[PDB]
């Protein structure tokens, strides 16, 4: 129940700084 | 409570009174209309006759009857007081 | 071609509804409980159609490979994706009396580069796979990208 | 269910306004349960608790919930899980918990 | 803090000084004693059942329906007082809880708001926080409303006899007998009947 | 018997009467759904609801006693003996589980 | 549909009627709207209002459950499912929007 | 204040009683069956309260 | 107070008891006359026939208006209770 | 509907049901000007009147779900959603505008989250 | 209109008359700001909270005003005022700050 | 004479609302007669008293002119059209009597 | 020429009562929902019915640049306009999946010296740059001056 | 009940763990 949504909160928080990483290290 | 609630407890209570009063009403009324059609018919001119037969059928519908009256009317006082607690709010 | 077989009349109905609506023709085989379509449109059809909600080991090993195969030709239908490979794992007849089984199916998908698949798109394809197999619940399809992304919640 | 319920039908009494209640709300949930794709036909029943004599404590209502499946048609996690919802809102403080769902042939979903 | 001993013993013979006020405004008395004072109006009988007997049953009702919270003020209150352990005051004021959680429950949210708009009280937060001047009148009053509203769904059955029995006399053509006498006896017969004074006491319980 | 009893009912009807007719129905729709379950071919279900007592300290937890008829060899699982118990506790308010008996055609009891 | 109803003559009625009758008013009103939404092709709403006291005795909060048919392939937005939520909540006295359930046509909790 | 509380329990008796000597009962006492419905209109207007606000208001 | 802030109040409270008790004492003389007429037509020498109508017509009337009549007694009093800090001056 | 609906008043009308027609009507009103806003082709006002209560922590307030379904294209400004949100506020008793709820016929919500 | 009123039974009560009140002074409102140069139609809607009791400090009533304009006929700070003004005093204790005015675009007029 | 229409009583209410009405109607009559005047509009919000606490507010009025093509209103004009709405209105004090023109210009 | 295309029969019916009002000859066209009106008057017409609130890459770049350029002409008919450019900048099918975008405009004019547009002039413009983009609210329409100054509240 | 609720959560987190080792080790 609540331990779903945090585990769906993690993997946002992790995909975006994911994403952010991958933004400058593309060009 | 609201007063819709109020006209409910009163409709099943008046109910009730015509379900007590129609065996009785009902045969008091079909003798006296009889006596007096037939006292109209054969112009025997005296109200009062129609009086004696009346009560032998009111008594009659009695110990034809009273049981049943005497058993639904308390069928709905000992819910009633079983509601006591319920109506209040 | 057919593009499904064995309907119930209600997804039958269904089916054929949608059919009419998109100005599809169609021949229900006779009796046959199927539903022969143009050929060139059968695979875009069950997806969409899937969109929509609608509807002997080597023969088993086989008819699940022909399965695979076929659900895996029917998800590469849809633009994204540059190839499917479709895994169906129903346990064989459960020896153990007591406990019980149920099948799953895993999905992984190639994607074009730069492309990714839509909520949409991911919810045709688990309900594909999951109304071609008996007793496949959607919760038990699993979609994977090639790079091993969990695309089903 | 309302059908049921505007039958023309003169006043009876309170426990048969319940009574009648009681099943309205059983067929109108049997029938949102059926209108969903895997279910072919549902069955509710509803205990709503007795309030009982000199005692406040406060008894919760219990649900028990047969569904009949299309061939082959099995409720996913999900689908065994927004019956559950459905079901308890619609009843006055019903917890899920008192929900029982069960298919076709006695496994119990819930 | 703690009050002296003689200051202590003045304080409880005052409050024993208050006995009948606590017993009509903060317990189930005034309801019950309203109640049965109607029901001996609605039989027809004035004077029938004395009016000791009819006060010696209403506090034994009473007593009975407030043993939980007398149980509670015992327990909670009462008991460490009486063991030293807690001083007067603040026995008081945790035997106030039970009695105000008691008194809540049985009052209606319109009069306490009426109450606390007269007495210009600042806002509440929940229940917790209602002093005890706001919360007795407004419990006697929501008694009050309770006690008139039992009362007349009392006097339903008994009108139905009257009307009854009078309808029956009138339709004979006995225009100059009252029904009074002719519905006494039959109102009595249908309170014996039914079990009249156990299932009204029971009833009374019931509802607190 | 079914909820159709209740529907038709004459104007002299006793609390006592309306109870009873309540109860009948309750059976005969619980039956009903337990035959609707595949391996079932028949059931028949008796409750035993207390009426509350004063006379009484505490008034017995309700029973029920649920006999089903098989089709031919169709042994109902583990897993059926007990959605049944769910359902037939559930349908009767305070119901405790272990207060229902269910038994087969044979006489066999499938339930503790 | 709805409001339709709660107006049909009728005397023999009670309060309790009259309530139960607004409930399914405004059920019937509520479903009608979430139809009238783009992707939603049938709404069917449940609401569970607790029955109030006039006394000082327990609050708690109303329940409601939506369950939506979307037209063939019509995904609700995330948007879409609170847009839902504040609608429910807001025709409901009290309903606090963590008491309202959507559900689709296959049975996935979009709550 | 008192002479106009009295006006509509006056009116609720009047109206009993002439109802119930029009349809012919003219035998019956029409205070005792006119009592409840007396405690009925206390109970259904709120009497208590709306007569402690009157009262507090006449200030 | 005044005569006429007595008056006045008086009025308006005998039309509330006029409006509440019109209907039953309307169907009851109505109900009256109609038996009684058809009694004479006949010719049916008889006192206690029109009762039972009487009460029949009564308490129907009752049953179809009881909403009616309530609220206006209802909102009456309730206006009455509001305006009486105000009538003292 | 609205302020016709309350024309043919049967004399059995109960409080309850006079307030729940003062409700359906204001509802209908409040639609009425919303589609008479430019970019409006219909309007559903939904109000949650509760009647009142003593206790702070326990006290909700007045709510409204307001949907419109705008013209092909028509857009709603901030300005607009700003005025509907104020009119439907004004129009109930206590309505503070944040218990106001705009969304549109996609299901996107136009007021605050 | 004030007419509303005039043609009217015996049998509704004070909840009738008051809602009739409240309809009658929305119409003459809206009237008289029609009957203002740059304005074609108006539409007043009334919030008037009703008695007190369960309230401490009591409340004050809002009003919103639409107005359609005659083609580019724009308002000026100083008619947006007037208005206030007018539609703030028709209502018993009605504070200006209360009053919206919105155009037929959507713009807010007022604040 | 909107009063005398040979009407029933109503209610106290009514007869409230009827009396406010024919102030207004007189006011805006006078108001009209004056030269520059066309047609006058009075609007008045008599007070509602409270509930337990002793306040009498102070009753407000709206009153709408329009002027006679193009001739305005002199101050002064804009102080005898305050006195006259202010004297008709018991307690009623002046700064709460508002005079707009038909172009929506706020003159008091 | 054409006034208008593509306009509900709402906006329709509405426009062509202008029209008559203002003695306007006009010819909707049969089905195409668009009104051909004298040519010489086409953009003057275009601005006093905004006044009154009536109503590939290449392709889309050309018909954007189209579209600026059309929408550019009709505000230089304006009396106090020397000059108008207007930039459309509606984002190419969001990408990102969860984020939601919205069209935008920007429009320039030089005035005439000592001239100033009024506010209904500038109603007028903003009214007529946002109805010719589908999903451009008025609020995401920018007006500014030569000299940089923002028009627009 | 509760503890199957508890297995599931611990099989999801074991599982995302893994996904996010074969991430980085496939490359």
């Amino acid at each position: 129940d609540l331990n779903d949504a945090q585990l769906k909160f993690a993997n946002d928080v992790e995909s975006r700084i994911q994403r952010r990483i991958e933004a400058i290290l593309s060009p | 409570m609201t007063p819709e609630s109020v006209m409910m407890m009163g409709t099943e209570a008046m109910k009730v009174a015509l379900a007590l009063a129609a065996p009785l009403l009902l045969v008091a009324l079909i003798t006296g209309l009889i006596i007096s059609i037939l006292q109209a018919a054969t112009q025997i001119n005296e109200m009062t006759l129609s009086f004696i037969p009346k009560i032998v059928a009111v008594f009659i519908a009695i110990i034809v009857a009273g049981p049943w009256m005497l058993n639904l009317l308390l069928d709905y006082v000992r819910t009633l007081f079983s509601n006591l607690p319920y109506i209040i709010g | 071609r057919t593009l499904f077989s064995n309907l119930s009349d209600q997804d039958g109905g269904a089916i054929v509804a949608q059919l009419t609506q998109m100005n599809i023709p169609y021949r229900f085989a006779n009796g046959s409980g199927a539903i022969e379509v143009p050929a060139d449109k059968v695979h875009e059809l069950r997806l969409r159609l899937a969109q929509q909600g609608l509807p002997q080991f080597s023969e088993q090993v086989n008819y699940q490979r022909a399965l695979e195969g076929e659900l895996a030709r029917t998800i590469e239908t849809l633009g994204p994706v540059k190839s499917a490979r479709v895994h169906l794992a129903m346990p064989k007849p459960s020896l153990f009396v007591r406990e019980q089984k149920s099948p799953s199916a895993s999905v992984t998908v190639t994607l074009e580069p730069g492309r990714a698949l839509d909520e949409g798109q991911i919810s045709a394809v688990v309900h594909l796979v999951s109304s071609a197999v008996a007793g496949l619940p959607p919760g038990n399809v699993t979609l994977v990208d090639q790079s091993g992304h969990l695309l089903t919640q | 269910g309302f059908e049921l319920l505007d039958q023309e039908k003169f006043g009876i009494s309170q426990f048969s306004e319940q009574v009648n209640y009681q099943r309205a709300l059983e067929g109108e949930l049997a029938r949102t349960i059926e209108t969903l794709g895997p279910v072919k036909s549902a069955r509710v029943h509803l205990a709503m608790p007795k309030p009982s004599l000199f005692v406040r404590e406060q008894k919760s209502p219990s649900a028990s919930v047969t569904v009949t499946l299309e061939p082959g048609r099995a409720l996913d996690e999900g689908q065994i899980s927004a019956v559950v919802h459905l079901v308890s809102s619609a009843v006055a403080g019903l917890p899920p918990g008192n929900v029982t769902l069960v298919d076709q042939s006695g496994h119990l979903l819930t | 803090q703690s009050w002296s001993l003689s200051v202590q013993t003045l304080v409880f013979i005052t409050s024993l000084t208050f006995l009948p006020a606590i017993l009509l405004m903060m317990t189930s008395f005034t309801r019950i004693i309203i109640v049965f004072g109607l029901l001996r109006n609605a039989l027809g009988t004035p004077s029938a059942p004395p009016n000791q007997v009819l006060l010696g049953l209403a506090l034994f009702l009473t007593f009975f329906i407030m043993s939980p919270v007398i149980d509670k003020i015992y327990v909670d209150a009462y008991q460490p007082f009486s063991e030293q352990k807690i001083s007067m005051q603040e026995a008081l004021d945790k035997g106030a809880q039970p009695l105000r959680a008691f008194m809540l429950r049985q009052t209606r949210e319109a009069d306490l708001a009426l109450f606390a708009r007269l007495a210009n009280s600042g806002p509440l937060q929940g229940p917790e926080a209602v002093p005890m001047r706001i919360l007795l009148p407004a419990y006697v009053t929501s008694e009050l409303k309770t006690a008139f509203q039992i009362g007349f769904t009392i006097f339903i059955p008994f009108l139905i006899i009257d009307l009854v029995i009078a309808s029956v006399l009138m339709a004979l053509g006995m225009m100059m007998v009252p029904p009074a006498t002719i519905a006494l006896p039959f109102k009595l017969m249908l309170f014996v009947l039914v079990d009249g004074w156990q299932l009204l006491m029971g009833s009374l319980a019931q509802s607190f």
